[PDB]
């Protein structure tokens, strides 16, 4: 209440009743992870989106004022009107709502992904709100579309802007150069976010694998929505291509087929430092990350096949795969890059091998 | 010590090549040593400082697009020999150091 006197002071007091409340909101069905990107325990919400999110999906929140107003569940004085629309919505609610016609074949970003993903995800959802209205779809959905894209050129590594058409009646992505250039199959390509290596934020890296060999194309477009549309146009061109190559197939099998990101990637000695990307079974290297082409490659089969990874030397650090023919020996910098290494190599050597991985056997 | 324009064609007369000082002003006005123009680019856009010790030091303006090595940058950071850099919307550098 109030003081005695002229001064009649107002004292409020620790209640913090209204963050208390939407404390305890937390609590309910489908607010046990971030809406946007899955971490679990959110600690933060867009009270104007009803959402509870994570702090990492916060700050890319914050940059949308004119779609969303963000408070932390503890560290914000909350109003009441704020409470009750988190109380009448939630991650739930907004699920409905915002990812109501999400495409199957849509890439929906984790915690690790790069920021462009995860931002152009909460973008999306309630900015363009591409998931209520169907048309907003297009760019990705026609089974066409071209550009142009900065390329890196292939031994000179500037990256330069070339035509693109992925076509799905066609079943390729193609480019011109300065007829194509290049037609590729869509049974062969991957494309996976890059940032980091190609040294862009709208990095992005599609393979091209040939007859047991690998392409590295790495490409970007100045506008973020733009190379996030050509990501999920190669998901469904890949998915639709999945569907009729493999019938019978269910959606849930096919999806995770549908572009691949890396297990690890970095810098081993093999003593000659080079750059490693773990491919699944396929352990390739280079001299510099953006090389078109690997070095050479190593296989890993299973354990049965006669596959075994192993600590140390027979860098400070080492790892031994051993091989039916031959042993590979490798220097990690570090010992938790030494641990994730293993982690990687003990995950091929765990699981079967399928027929088509004894072809790629055959050939290493 | 230079800037590589990742996006000039060597079959196009363009320039490739932007030797730094030791104090390097980067942007749109006639002032700066590295004067560059396009899309996102401020008059006043970035710092580059070459220590007396041979480290080399980026510093953003303030409310400026800029990225190393793929992510966003606001405060000063150190940059090593082959270090990528984005200036607005493609102004795209890659950085010799000897
Ligand atoms: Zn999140």
């Amino acid at each position: 209440h109030h003081s005695s006197g002229r001064e009649n002071l107002y004292f409020q007091g620790m209640a913090k009743e209204r963050r208390r409340a939407v404390l305890e909101l937390l609590q309910r069905p489908g607010n046990a992870r971030c809406a946007d990107c899955g971490a679990p325990d959110p600690d933060w919400a867009s009270y104007t989106l009803g959402v509870f999110i994570c702090l990492s999906c916060s700050g890319i929140h914050r940059n949308i004022p004119q779609v969303s107003k963000v408070k932390s569940v503890r560290l914000d004085a909350w109003e009441e009107a704020q409470v009750e629309f988190m109380a009448s919505h939630g991650n739930d609610a907004a699920r409905a709502r915002f990812e109501s016609k999400v495409p199957s074949f849509y890439y929906r970003p984790t915690p690790s992904d790069c920021q462009l993903l995860r931002e152009q995800w909460i973008r999306a959802k309630y900015e363009r709100q591409e998931f209520i209205y169907p048309e907003k779809q297009e760019p990705y959905s026609a089974g066409y579309r071209e550009g142009f894209l900065w390329k890196r050129g292939r031994d000179n590594g500037q990256f330069l802007s070339r035509k693109f058409v992925l076509t799905e009646r066609e079943g390729a992505l193609k480019y011109f150069n300065r007829e194509p250039k290049a037609v590729m199959k869509i049974e062969h390509l991957n494309a996976t976010f890059q940032p980091a290596k190609i040294g862009h934020p709208h990095g992005l890296q599609v393979t091209y694998l040939k007859d047991n060999s690998t392409r590295n194309i790495f490409i970007y477009h100045e506008d973020g929505k733009e190379i996030v549309d050509w990501f999920n146009a190669l998901r469904a061109a890949r998915f639709h291509y999945l569907q009729v190559a493999f019938p019978g197939a269910s959606d849930a099998d096919l999806v995770p087929k549908l572009s691949r990101n890396y297990l690890k990637e970095g810098y081993m000695e093999k003593f000659r430092k080079r750059w490693f990307t773990m491919d699944d079974r396929r352990l390739m290297y280079f001299k510099d990350p953006l090389d078109a082409f690997a070095r050479g490659e190593v296989f890993i089969g299973s354990k049965e096949s006669g596959y075994t990874v192993l600590h140390g030397f027979p860098w400070p650090h080492g790892i031994t795969i051993v091989t039916p023919d031959r042993k590979f020996l490798f220097a990690c910098e570090t010992e938790s890059d030494q641990r994730e290494w293993v982690a990687a190599f003990q995950k091929a050597v765990d699981r079967p091998m399928l027929p088509q991985e004894y072809a790629v056997e055959a050939h290493f | 010590c230079f800037l590589v324009n990742l996006n000039a064609d060597p079959a196009l007369n363009e320039l490739l090549v932007y030797y730094l000082k030791e104090h390097t002003l980067i942007g749109s006005a006639n002032s700066q040593d590295i004067q560059l123009c396009g899309m996102g680019i401020l008059p006043e856009h970035c710092i580059i400082d070459i220590t007396s010790e041979g480290q080399v030091m980026l510093t953003p303006q303030k409310n400026t697009r800029t990225f190393v090595n793929g992510s966003s940058v606001s405060s000063p950071i150190q940059l090593h020999h082959g270090d990528r850099i984005l200036w607005g919307n493609n102004h795209f550098f890659r950085l010799n150091l000897p």
